[PDB]
C-alpha cells in the first residue's frame, strides 16, 4: 500500500515549493532594488568620464 | 496547492524579468567609449 | 478515489519542481556570468580613472 | 531516471540557497560604490 507515502511526499513537496516561493519574492525585491543603484553608478561614472575628458582637454591646450 | 504550483511560475517568472533586465543595462558598457585621450 | 486523485497531485507538484529548478539553474548561472563582467568592468573603470587622475597630476606641474 | 521526491525537494533546496547567496553578493559587492572615491583631483 502506497497512499501513506504519496501523501507523505505531496506534503514535503508543498512544503519545498512554499519555502522556495517566499526566497523568490525576497529575492526579487532585491533585484528592482538593484536595478536603480545599478543606473545611478551609471549615470555618475558616465559625468565623471565626461569631465575628465574636459579637464585633460583643457590642460593639454594648457 | 495548485495555488502554490501557479505562485510558483508567476515568482520564477518575475524572476527570469527582473535578472533579464539587471543583465541587460550591463550590455552598455563604459568599456565601448573613447579612452584615446588618456594616450 | 483517494488514490488516483494524490498520484496525481504527485506528478503535478514533481512537474512545478522540476521546471522551477531547470529555471533557478539557468538563473544562477546567467548571475554567475554577471558578476564576473561586474567585477571587470569595475577594474577597467578604477584602472581609466587611476590613470586620468596621474595625467591630471601629470599636466600641473 | 526519474529523481524521488526527496531528490527534487533537495535540489530546490540547493537551487534556492545558490541563488540567495548569488543574488546578495552581487547587491553587496556593486554597494562598494566608485562613488565613494575621492574625486576631488577633478577640481
Amino acid at each position: 500500500e502506497t497512499l501513506q507515502r504519496c501523501l507523505e511526499e505531496n506534503q514535503e513537496l508543498r512544503d519545498a515549493i512554499r519555502q522556495s516561493n517566499q526566497i523568490l519574492r525576497e529575492r526579487c525585491e532585491e533585484l528592482l532594488h538593484f536595478q536603480a543603484s545599478q543606473r545611478e553608478e551609471k549615470e555618475f561614472l558616465m559625468c565623471k568620464f565626461q569631465e575628465a575628458r574636459k579637464l585633460v582637454e583643457r590642460l593639454g591646450l594648457e | 496547492s495548485e495555488e502554490l504550483v501557479a505562485e510558483a511560475h508567476n515568482l520564477c517568472t518575475l524572476l527570469e524579468n527582473a535578472i533579464q533586465d539587471t543583465v541587460r543595462e550591463q550590455g552598455n558598457s563604459m568599456m565601448n567609449l573613447d579612452w584615446s585621450w588618456l594616450t
